């Protein structure tokens, strides 16, 4: 909000903004370092090794 | 029969480095706001009446 008499407030104090995760319920390590992944299900019909 | 076609091993070379050090320099800082007259006066009627002129 901004008062005609040059006064404002932004959300730059309110509020602190990061670009941080979207969902924060799953995470994965591998050997115990932290990593991430995608599992894969193969399509209905189709040869696995191709 | 070949026995060429070796990768050239680039040193990559030409980077564009410079180098800083330390100065002082001061800091400003922006603000908004609005100008307004050193003096001004309204004109206000200090008896009842008509204005003739």
């Amino acid at each position: 909000k901004v008062n005609p008499d040059g006064s404002q407030v932004r959300l730059k104090d309110v509020a602190d903004v990061g670009l941080g995760g979207q969902d924060y319920s799953i995470n994965a390590q591998f050997n115990g370092s932290p990593a991430s992944g995608i599992a894969i299900k193969l399509a209905t019909g189709a040869n696995a090794l191709d | 029969c070949g026995k060429s076609e070796a990768p050239p091993p680039a040193q990559t070379p030409e980077v564009g480095i410079v180098t800083l050090e330390a100065q002082t320099v001061t800091l400003n800082t922006e603000l908004p706001g609005r100008t307004n007259a050193f003096r001004i006066a309204e004109v206000r009627p200090q008896v009842n009446g008509i204005i003739l002129k």
